[PDB]
């Protein structure tokens, strides 16, 4: 038997419509699920549907073509908060044996109003001048690459949202242990600035 | 009070050593299932039963034995850790078709590393970097970052304080950890954190900010003949206070 989602990671634009979908390859399948896991968190289920057309909930829509035998989840006007991964599953028992899909993490990308990309150096508060730099306030279409040194350190850019000020910012880290190592150096690989 | 409960939440063990991983089920729930989560496949399930008195076999039985003697406790055993073992475990538990629903309640997972040796186990080092001044006077913003470095296996978690009381607002960490060296296969592991505040709010000298990682690893009195601290579970943290600047 096959459950068979979409490969991910997908990104997708603050506002639009992020979607997935499922086929499965038991025309008899009686019930249908979406289940939404954050990262470090468990399944939690979002979406039932059982019968041929369209279902609702809030920015959800779940849409069942038993037909075609396949489920989709629409997520409308995406949000930030949306980032995460999306298990289809899929009833295969007369009691109600359940089969997953692989999964397809969503990335939903912040819309960032004012883009102020810049690099800072970080200062370690107690331990004798160690060194982060901080790549910060670019836009979602900028790419950050790893600098590919063997102890040069850079991390996926990551979403914080302070929610008192309702502003976003894209960030990502870099470091290394005082190898002929500053600021200006850490980032450049990621691909064409401004 | 409780729903589905899992323990323990993380553990190491060597190749070779067994393994039980309790479940625990308020709701009186009939049906309940074990599932293995690999960071290729989603989920598989392994074992489920679905009353008290009975199991029965999932599309990955192997290497696992379960059990079901109570209506409560469905507990998972792997008899002899093999490296493929490593894995997040998920119990769920369903009414069970006298209670009508569908829907599968998921625990919240128990973290597996096995290793071929326990010398491999590393707390990690936690530093807090405070907020540069070039970005406090362009943006009226000012983000720390916390690193914790060096930790085998990847079983920590992090969490950002400010005057005592645990934030989320304004935080990101990385979902995924940096393997130090990625070719090496016990290889150590670097995350990273920020929190951004306003700068007033970090200029504010009584301000209290406290990057904290609890890290899992040895415990009921694993043997430790080395010259470093047994690399016990625990918690490591690194804090700065607010600057007039």
């Amino acid at each position: 038997k096959e459950v068979e989602q979409n490969s991910g990671p997908l990104s997708v634009p603050e506002g639009a419509i992020a979607s997935l979908n499922c086929t499965y390859s038991d025309r008899g399948s009686q019930s249908f699920f979406w289940y939404r896991q954050y990262s470090g968190k468990s399944p939690e289920l979002i979406m039932s549907i059982y019968s041929n057309g369209d279902k609702e909930d809030g920015r959800f829509t779940a849409q069942l073509n038993k037909a075609s035998q396949y489920v989709s989840l629409l997520i409308r006007d995406s949000q930030p908060s949306d980032s995460a991964t999306y298990l289809c599953a899929v009833t295969t028992d007369s009691w109600g044996k359940l089969q997953f899909g692989a999964g397809t993490q969503v990335v939903v990308t912040p819309d960032i109003q004012n883009p102020d990309p810049a690099v800072y150096q970080l200062r370690d508060s107690k331990s004798s001048d160690k060194s982060v730099c901080l790549f910060t306030d670019f836009d979602s279409q900028t790419n950050v690459s790893q600098s590919k040194d063997s102890d040069v350190y850079i991390t996926d850019k990551c979403v914080l949202d302070m929610r008192s000020m309702d502003f976003k910012s894209n960030s990502a880290v870099a470091w290394s242990n005082k190898s002929d190592f500053a600021c200006a150096n850490a980032f450049n690989n990621s691909i064409i600035p401004e | 009070n409780a729903g589905v409960t899992q323990t323990p939440k993380f553990q190491v063990l060597k190749t070779g050593q067994s393994m039980t991983l309790q479940c625990a089920q308020d709701m009186n729930h009939e049906y309940m299932s074990w599932y293995r989560q690999d960071p290729g496949m989603g989920l598989r399930l392994i074992h489920y039963s679905v009353g008290a008195g009975i199991t029965d076999q999932g599309e990955v039985p192997n290497g696992y034995n379960v059990s079901r003697s109570t209506t409560e406790d469905f507990p998972l055993r792997l008899l002899s850790a093999a490296p493929s073992q490593t894995s997040v475990y998920f119990c769920a538990s369903r009414p069970g078709l006298a209670g009508g629903r569908p829907e599968q309640y998921f625990g919240p997972g128990t973290r597996l590393t096995v290793t071929e040796d326990l010398k491999n186990v590393f707390p990690p080092e936690v530093a807090v970097f405070e907020p540069s001044e070039a970005e406090i006077s362009h943006t009226q913003k000012a983000t720390l970052v916390c690193l914790a470095t060096g930790f085998y296996p990847d079983h920590v978690e992090l969490s950002w304080w400010v005057n005592g009381k645990e934030v989320h607002s304004g935080v990101c960490t990385d979902p995924q950890p940096l393997k130090e060296q990625p070719a090496l296969n016990d290889s150590r592991y670097a995350l990273s954190s920020r929190l951004r505040v306003s700068a007033t709010f970090w200029q504010d000298p009584r301000n209290h900010f406290r990057c904290q990682v609890q890290f899992y690893g040895l415990s009921e009195n694993d043997e430790w003949t080395q010259d470093r601290a047994k690399p016990v579970t625990q918690i490591v943290s690194a804090e700065a206070w607010g600057r007039a600047d």
